Parts: structure tokens; sequence; C-alpha cells
RNA sequence: CUUUAAUGUUUGAUGUUCUAACGUUGACCCGUAAUCCGGGUUGCGGACAGUGUCUGGUGGGUAGUUUGACUGGGGCGGUCUCCUCCUAAAGAGUAACGGAGGAGCACGAAGGUUGGCUAAUCCUGGUCGGACAUCAGGAGGUUAGUGCAAUGGCAUAAGCCAGCUUGACUGCGAGCGUGACGGCGCGAGCAGGUGCGAAAGCAGGUCAUAGUGAUCCGGUGGUUCUGAAUGGAAGGGCCAUC
RNA sequence: AAUUCCUUGUCGGGUAAGUUCCGACCUGCACGAAUGGCGUAAUGAUGGCCAGGCUGUCUCCACCCGAGACUCAGUGAAAUUGAACUCGCUGUGAAGAUGCAGUGUACCCGCGGCAAGACGGAAAGACCCCGUGAACCUUUACUAUAGCUUGACACUGAACAU
RNA sequence: GUUUAUUAAAAACACAGCACUGUGCAAACACGAAAGUGGACGUAUACGGUGUGACGCCUGCCCGGUGCCGGAAGGUUAAUU
RNA sequence: GUAACGGGGCUAAACCAUGCACCGAAGCUGCGGCAGCGACGCUUAUGCGUUGUUGGGUAGGGGAGCGUUCUGUAAGCCUG
RNA sequence: AGGACCGAACCGACUAAUGUUGAAAAAUUAGCGGAUGACUUGUGGCUGGGGGUGAAAGGCCAAUCAAACCGGGAGAUAGCU
RNA sequence: UUUUGUAUAAUGGGUCAGCGACUUAUAUUCUGUAGCAAGGUUAACCGAAUAGGGGAGCCGAAGGGAAACCGAGUCUUAACU
């Protein structure tokens, strides 16, 4: 029947204009006081999944 | 005598290769900001729009041309980046 | 490990706060001092708190 | 396996035209019995020299 | 998303967001379909009878998106800039 | 105002009597020819015992499962992440239960800047005081120092003092390097607002490389972004952070 | 020593010679008092050792009587089997060759025998390792739970005194 | 005497005897969601469990640990309010 | 069981040096044939003068087919 | 008198040889143990699968037992062949 | 067959004949091909029923943002070179 969607890869990964996905870069959860802010500035902006990972994700997630 | 005797060794630590040494080499052509050697130490200097970071990484600072040259009265090696 | 951890926040009402260590036997008084508040954009006077 | 092995005895890696034994102060041929002598107890072909300007 | 026991992508990262509810009643009409109303009213049932837009959406936004050629009445939708001058060019109104 | 008489008054608790619930595997009568059962009379116990729900304890009596990997066969022993040198074959990278050592931090200053200074060791002379304390001169040349391992650096000092300080800033970031990826690192320059300096200028931590853990689930503070009829709120999101 | 490793402990007895046996010593790796200690008459298809008698158990086999094996007539299986015109040696080779190389030998085919090889036949090795396999068993492994037990509330009420 | 029918008959199991321990009778304990039944138409000289195993001479010290029994003062402690 | 040239055997039929022949593979060439790709003819239906190269192959990927039963064409066609 | 003695039936199964595609999916031959008892045996009944029963071997429960057999979940799953 | 590697003395098969292993359903993506083309297409169902009707709905033509929202722009930020 429909094949069902991945709900972890659903609310992790969103679907933009030509195909690629946009992820919440990783890092940012906790231990931050002993992170330098420069690496948490350039943490917080969604990233793109990379081309190895395209795969994975596109299989988890049809219905995208 | 039969089987074997046994014993444990100490050692059987070390540690990721950091990958450096020289990227661009004399005559390349760089854009500003490359990265032209992560070192430990300023075993090379920065001469001409060549910058030193934090951990004496040399990174050129406009356009052009790579340059070595042996500058100074210690004959130390310094990096420079020729405008083009 | 032997130093805690301090949120230094800020005395302009932003409730904007740094984070830092700090050695608690060692220096035993509070650390004040003058850092960048974005909130107000102005350099304000911050002030020690615990986590 | 398990480790390198223990250290039992301590050698000298000797290459062709190396000089291992000097003597001084004897005749000529009683050197030469002596070197035979020396050279019968070691596990490299070896000669008799004498010592020159340059 | 297996892979080999080492955490997968869809785990290791964070998730982030959550789902807007007004967004799935909320739609979009470009100004070709403007013209595909009747009447010359772009009434935001209107546009539901012409089947422009689903019969549960509620807000409704016309977009600079292909041209529009027709006097018409735009009234109760909101409009974008260069909607509104599209479609004040093509000689329509832009009721509240 | 860490006391009791209070008109007792509403009430827990305890204790003592009662009988009417209930128990009776006491006796007798009846259905009934029936040591089951039920009904009656009676004796005893009696709100106890016992059962239901909730709850703490105990619980291999019983049940479901877990009990890592590498490995010169497995076990035992040792190791598992990170940093430094060698192997490593003059770019990068490169294994072994190969050879050596370290880390799981420290610092409000050991950071920034401005100004200034230059070490180890030995010899000579000198009160206590010597092989080694402080003083003076010389030779020496960085054989010192670098908060902690080793390497590479360091005299313009990155080594040592002193003044003022918070750039151990906020939003970005051309371009690179490095990774399968997650990620990690370097970074001029731009905007705001600061520190030091007369100024040029330097400053988004420490001479550099270790000092650390993704996700989920939650906690705290902002944020009216959303907030299922409407207004709020709960909650969720975003930002900082545990 | 049903325990004792070193160890065939040492001393004595038994034997020509005794790692076993018997009696002792004590240096009990690592006995020990109801997961009993030390003895103990009788009992044992019980374990160890010794002697008399007796013998083909043996020196060392010999002969004989029967049932097969052997031949003839009748009936008539089985495991196994890639195909075979199915030799020895030396070497080579997935490392132990009927089959490769070199070489020697060998007319074709049965019958009775033997069992050295065909890594002979049987049984998808029981030993070993592996599987994020299974089962039963254990416990102060984790999580539960029947049972036992605690209290509250209910069936459950009255009087009185503290 | 019994035992691994079908590789182990034994030094194993049982045994009479001994000890500890539970149990006052609607007994403990066992089978059973319960009724009920066994124990037993028995009653502590009885019944269950555990260990040792005729008989003779005996059975020494330790209660720290783990259990079991007794205690209720104090500490910590659930439901409920 | 010779059994440390493969054997025969060899005093050169051994070793060294100089040479010149010859043997020697599915290598190269000759003849004939098929095919893939590319350029070029430029035809464009797969002929497309021609030409140059290419064609060992496991896991695997791509292209093209044979054959079997059944359905339509088929109340056709073949067949006592 | 006796869980007495010797020894047939009856019950067992200690040694040896045979057999080990057997005459037999545990027997035969020669010896062997108990043989008035905790014996043996016929007939009928009762106890059932995490359960029975067990003088205890993890033994027996229809040539099957560290959890019978039959049907179903079921084409369990098999990173293995 | 399995392997770095088999004549291997590693596995399988005595032989023949018949049977015996990449399928089906529904979704999703890519390719080829056919129709239509900023459009394409219908599903249940109705139907003289492979027609016709049915456009409910789905995909696409607009993206950015967690979101409100903005919109060929949008987000970040007080604002972007
Ligand atoms: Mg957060
Ligand atoms: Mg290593
Ligand atoms: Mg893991
Ligand atoms: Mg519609
Ligand atoms: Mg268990
Ligand atoms: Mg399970
Ligand atoms: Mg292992
Ligand atoms: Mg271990
Ligand atoms: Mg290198
Ligand atoms: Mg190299
Ligand atoms: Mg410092
Ligand atoms: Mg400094
Ligand atoms: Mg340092
Ligand atoms: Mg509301
Ligand atoms: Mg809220
Ligand atoms: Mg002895
Ligand atoms: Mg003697
Ligand atoms: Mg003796
Ligand atoms: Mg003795
Ligand atoms: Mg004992
Ligand atoms: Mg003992
Ligand atoms: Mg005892
Ligand atoms: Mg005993
Ligand atoms: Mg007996
Ligand atoms: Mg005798
Ligand atoms: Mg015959
Ligand atoms: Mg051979
Ligand atoms: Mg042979
Ligand atoms: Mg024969
Ligand atoms: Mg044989
Ligand atoms: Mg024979
Ligand atoms: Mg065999
Ligand atoms: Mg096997
Ligand atoms: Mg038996
Ligand atoms: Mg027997
Ligand atoms: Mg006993
Ligand atoms: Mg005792
Ligand atoms: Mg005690
Ligand atoms: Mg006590
Ligand atoms: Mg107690
Ligand atoms: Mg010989
Ligand atoms: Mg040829
Ligand atoms: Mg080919
Ligand atoms: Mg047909
Ligand atoms: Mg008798
Ligand atoms: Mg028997
Ligand atoms: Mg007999
Ligand atoms: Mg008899
Ligand atoms: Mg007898
Ligand atoms: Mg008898
Ligand atoms: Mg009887
Ligand atoms: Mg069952
Ligand atoms: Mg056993
Ligand atoms: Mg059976
Ligand atoms: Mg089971
Ligand atoms: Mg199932
Ligand atoms: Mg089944
Ligand atoms: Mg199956
Ligand atoms: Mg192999
Ligand atoms: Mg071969
Ligand atoms: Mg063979
Ligand atoms: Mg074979
Ligand atoms: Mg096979
Ligand atoms: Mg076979």
């Amino acid at each position: 029947p429909k094949i069902k969607t991945v709900r972890g890869a659903a609310k992790r990964f969103k679907k933009t204009g030509k195909g690629g996905f946009k992820h919440k870069h990783a890092n940012l959860r906790h231990i931050l006081t002993k992170k330098a802010t420069k690496r948490k500035r350039h943490l917080r902006p969604k990233a793109m999944v990379s081309k190895g990972d395209l795969g994975l994700v596109i299989a988890c997630l049809p219905y995208a | 005598a039969h089987k074997k005797a046994g014993g444990s060794t100490r050692n059987g630590r070390d540690s990721e290769a950091k990958r450096l040494g020289v990227k661009r080499f004399g005559g390349e052509s760089v854009l500003a900001g490359s990265i032209i050697v992560r070192q430990r130490g300023t075993k090379f200097h920065a001469g001409a729009n060549v910058g030193c970071g934090r951990d004496h990484t040399l990174f050129a600072k406009a356009d052009g041309k790579v340059k070595f040259e042996v500058k100074g009265p210690k004959n130390r090696k310094f990096i420079s980046i020729e405008a083009e | 490990g032997i130093r805690e951890k301090i949120k230094l926040v800020s005395s302009a009402g932003t409730g904007h706060f740094y984070t830092t260590t700090k050695n608690k036997r060692t220096k035993p008084e509070k650390l004040e001092l003058k850092k960048f508040d974005p909130v107000v954009r102005q350099h304000v006077i911050y002030k020690e708190a615990k986590i | 396996g398990k480790g390198k092995g223990n250290v039992e005895y301590w050698v000298a890696l000797i290459q062709p035209g190396k000089v291992l034994y000097e003597m001084d102060g004897v005749p000529e041929e009683l050197a030469r019995e002596a070197f035979k002598l020396a050279a019968a107890k070691l596990p490299i072909k070896t000669t008799f020299v004498t010592k020159t300007v340059m | 998303g297996f892979e080999g026991g080492q955490m997968p992508l869809y785990r290791r990262l964070p998730k982030f967001g959550f789902t807007s509810r007004k967004a799935a009643i909320t739609a979009e009409i470009r100004l070709s379909d403007l013209a595909k109303v009747e009447g010359g009213v772009v009434d935001l049932n209107t546009l539901k009878a012409a089947n422009i837009i689903g019969i549960q959406i509620e807000f409704a936004k016309v977009i600079l998106a292909g041209e529009v050629t027709t006097p018409v009445t735009v009234r109760g939708l909101r409009v974008t800039k260069g909607a509104r001058a599209a479609i004040e060019a093509a000689g329509g109104k832009i009721e509240e």
C-alpha cells in the first residue's frame, strides 16, 4: 500500500526548490558555555544535505 | 610449554594526522583567503599580503601568485603574494 | 572540573546573559565586567549569577 | 604478537672495510698470529691491514 | 535509513520547527487565474466556485505570477506589491 | 503567644462493655430415607475475623530477557575517545596485541593593549651563609623559559615585569583547508559598540597542536512566532543556556 | 588418606625385583566433628592387594567333534555409486596422487583369502570458534509477578471512659 | 532393599535411629481463581519440613557476614487528608 | 626406489666470451569472414562508398534475440 | 520367629562370548542376585505437560522427554548453508 | 559450489523421465514510449456497462521562513558590502 514516511526524517528535513533538503546543524543543544561563539554563530543557520546522504534521506522521505 | 605464555603491551596509542604542510606551492595562483600552508609554529613566516592565523596558518590576504623566499638575517622562509 | 559554571546577567535590564566558568574557591569575590549587550546594543556592566 | 621482545644482546653491524681491532707495539708476525686467533672467534671474514700515511 | 548500526542521519540531526495550521487554510492565487473566475469579481468563494482554490481554504493572496489582461476587482484578498501594480495596470481595482 | 479550666463543641486515637451486621468445619429441629446444602431455634465469637479497591515490604516460587568487541583459535590478561614523536618509504595519508610519552584541564588573569626588560651554567670577590639564599664583576650564549606531555616554533620575542583594562565582544563573512557524512578548523573584510596607544595600529581569548560527546527527553530566562469557536492561557516554536 | 600437588615423600612388611597394597612417621599444597569425626561384628554380582588349589590365561600352540565359510541345485537382498580403458616409485601440486611430470614394471579374465590405501561406508563434527541463535538451570544480574504480609477506604454498628 | 526401561547397580538413593524447626485443629502445609479435598474421620507419645544416616565413644571455638526469632524507643518511610 | 640434470646419455651434449643461422606462442604478418565504436560519406528505413581502431573475462551493468504454453488475427490456412 | 539361610517357579540384570544391514530397534548361551517380602502378579481405576510421578537417574510419562504427542499462530525468524 | 587458491584426497549428484526457485498486489522514483500540454487526469459511483457522464480530488505552473507573514523574492540581523 502507500509508502510510509519516516516521521523522524520528516521532522528533521524540509524540501526546497531544486530538490535539496535543509536540515538544522548539530552541536547546539547543550554544552554551550565551552563552545566558542564563532562556532555557535556558524551552527545556527540551516544547512543543506550533502550528496552522499541525499540518497538516504530521499529513500526515507518519499512524500517530501 | 604447552600452549603459550602471555603479556600485555603498554603502548598502542596515537593521534589523528592533522594534514599539515604546504597546500599551495610556489608559482600557484590563489584566491584571497586561501590557506597556503598549515603548520605548527611559524616554520614559514607571513610576508607581503600574507596573514598568519592563530594556529600559525598562513593565508593569502590578496589575490595573486605565491612566492617563497629566504629573507632576513636569520635566513628564514617568507611566503609572499605577488600581485596578480 | 573544579570550575563551576556561572552566567553574567546584564545590568541593563535586558535579561540577556553571557556564560562562563569561575573558580569558586580561589576567587570567592563576584565578577563584574563590561560586556556588549546585543538587546540594547551598548556595552553595559555584566555581573555574576548562578547558572 | 602480544608486543615486542626483550633485549637479549647487543650487536654492532659490520660493513666491509670496517677496521675492527687495532694493535700497536708488537712485532708484525705476532700481530698476524694474534689477529688470526681473534678472527677465528668472529662470524665475518677478515684481513690483515697495516697503517699508511693516507 | 539504516547505516550499519551507526546513528543514522535522521537521528543525529536535530528536529526543528512546528507545523502551522493556518498555513493549511491559507493559499495563493496567480495573476493568470484572475481571468479564470466569473463576473470579473475575485471573491474568495468565487475562486472556490471556479475551483482555483480548495473548499476549506479561508485566506488567499494574489502574487506576481503570469499576467492579467482583464479588468477585475479583487475583493477581500491580500495582494502583493507587484500583483497590485500589475492589476492596476490592467485597470483592475483592489478592494479592502 | 512552644501551659492548662474553657458551656462543651465539633473530631482522630486508644481502651472497655454491647449486639443487630458478619463468622461458626458447636448443638438440635425441618425439606428428608440425605454427617451436601438451605431454613428455623439456640450457644459461642462479634464489629474482630474475612473478602474487594488502593498502597508499602518481601518475593528465583514463577516468567521474559541481558551478559560487548578486538584477539596471531577462544579464554585469562590488555586495549576501546582525544594530543605528541617514530614506523611513514623528503607533498597529504598509511597498519600491527609495533616502539615511547600525555589529556578528561587551568587562567578574570596566565586574556587585550602600551611601555619596558632578557636566560641556563660556571668562575672570581663577598657578614652569618655552605656545593646550592642574597650582592658585585666576568665568561657564556639561549646549552634557558614557554601553567601541564612531545614536536614545531619563538630576539620584532610567543620568555620576564609594570600601567590601563574586558575584543574571553553582538550580527555576518569573501575565500580556503579537512573529512563518506555528522562535523571540525583557518580567515581578511563589512556593521554596531568598546579597550589600549600621541598615532600607525592591535584586540571577537591563551605560542599551536589534547582538555571531550550527536540525538531524544526534559529544566531555567527571554520572545506575544503560533496558540484548533472567539479573548486569554496551557503547550509548542525561535534565541541564550543546563 | 575416595582428600597428598611436589611424590614412586621417608621408614618398615610382603616380592629376586612392588608407582599398587599393609603398618607407621606428619612436612595436613588443600582432614575434622550431624553439607558429621573416629572406630565397627555381620552384610556386599562393592574397590585395592596377597596366598593355597586349579587350570591352554600363557610359554607355544597341537589334534579332534559339531555350525558356517568352500562346490552343486532353488530362491535371492543391502549399505554405496560423477564417469573410468581404476599399476609401483620419485618429484610437483590446495602443501599425504590410480589419473600431473619423469621413469620402472605389467598378456586378457576369474576363484579362495588378508585388510595397507582408495584422506574407504555410516552420521550437514558431539571437541573448538562463530550466530547481537535456542533451550533448560542458578544467583545478593535487570524488569516484573503469583504467594505471604502492612495500612487506608468499604461491608461496619451502638454505649461509655480516657 | 532402590536406581539411570535400552553403555554407569555403585561408595549413589532409601533405611531404622538422631537433631533442629513449624503446627492448638477450621492445625501447619499441599492441590485448587473458588467451592472444596488431602493432612485425618488423626490432634503435640500427632502431623509437615530440613539435615545426618544402624551401633559404640563423641559432636570443640566463632552470632562479625547472610538468614531466622524477639524488641520497640528513635531516624527514614506508601496510599489517604 | 635410482630419486639434488625430467630421462637417456655427455669430457663436451659442461662453464665463459665472441658471432652467424635455425627452432619456438592463440604475439606480429599473409588470406578469408563476422562484429562494436568513431570520424567521414551525409545517406537519413539501419544499405548508409570508405576509413581508423576495437572484440580474454568473474561479481555486475547495458544492448539484442531463440524457443515453449495460452489469447486475437482464426468459421482463415494445413491435415485420414 | 525372622525385610533369616540354601534353592526351582516368579522377579531381576553383575560378568563374559555371540550378534552389532541381528533370530531381536537391547535379545541368546554359560554363569549371576532376591526368592514370606520395603516381594511379585492379573483385572479395573486415579494423577497430564512448566504439569504428573519419582527409595532421585533429570529417571519414566506409548521404541519420543533439561519440559510428550497432534492440530493451529506458521510460509515463525535464519546477518547462516 | 565455495574460495587467495581445487584433478584435488574439499562439497553435491547412482542413472533416466516428470515437477522445482526473482512472482503478485499497491504505492513512490528514474528511463523509454504515446496522448494532451500551462496545463494533465480522473477515483468511487451513474450508465443500452471497455463508450459517455462524474473534476470530489491529485500533480504542476513560486519560492523564502520555525512561524506569523512576505512574495520573484524571502530569511538572517538594528542593517547588510
Ligand atoms: Mg535549545
Ligand atoms: Mg595503531
Ligand atoms: Mg553502538
Ligand atoms: Mg477542487
Ligand atoms: Mg530465570
Ligand atoms: Mg521474545
Ligand atoms: Mg570475540
Ligand atoms: Mg577479559
Ligand atoms: Mg609523510
Ligand atoms: Mg613519500
Ligand atoms: Mg599566556
Ligand atoms: Mg601575552
Ligand atoms: Mg600552550
Ligand atoms: Mg482558543
Ligand atoms: Mg507560551
Ligand atoms: Mg607414595
Ligand atoms: Mg624390599
Ligand atoms: Mg618400599
Ligand atoms: Mg598406608
Ligand atoms: Mg568432608
Ligand atoms: Mg571440610
Ligand atoms: Mg557442619
Ligand atoms: Mg557419612
Ligand atoms: Mg543388596
Ligand atoms: Mg596364586
Ligand atoms: Mg547357489
Ligand atoms: Mg606422493
Ligand atoms: Mg603411489
Ligand atoms: Mg578377489
Ligand atoms: Mg584396507
Ligand atoms: Mg575380513
Ligand atoms: Mg569416511
Ligand atoms: Mg556442519
Ligand atoms: Mg542402563
Ligand atoms: Mg548394567
Ligand atoms: Mg548422607
Ligand atoms: Mg558443630
Ligand atoms: Mg547474626
Ligand atoms: Mg548480633
Ligand atoms: Mg525483625
Ligand atoms: Mg636408499
Ligand atoms: Mg603460430
Ligand atoms: Mg567481452
Ligand atoms: Mg491461437
Ligand atoms: Mg529371606
Ligand atoms: Mg530394575
Ligand atoms: Mg540366563
Ligand atoms: Mg537363580
Ligand atoms: Mg543373601
Ligand atoms: Mg536364595
Ligand atoms: Mg496386589
Ligand atoms: Mg499445551
Ligand atoms: Mg546430573
Ligand atoms: Mg519412551
Ligand atoms: Mg519450553
Ligand atoms: Mg505470524
Ligand atoms: Mg504450523
Ligand atoms: Mg520455514
Ligand atoms: Mg581455505
Ligand atoms: Mg591445477
Ligand atoms: Mg581419487
Ligand atoms: Mg571430490
Ligand atoms: Mg555443491
Ligand atoms: Mg556423494
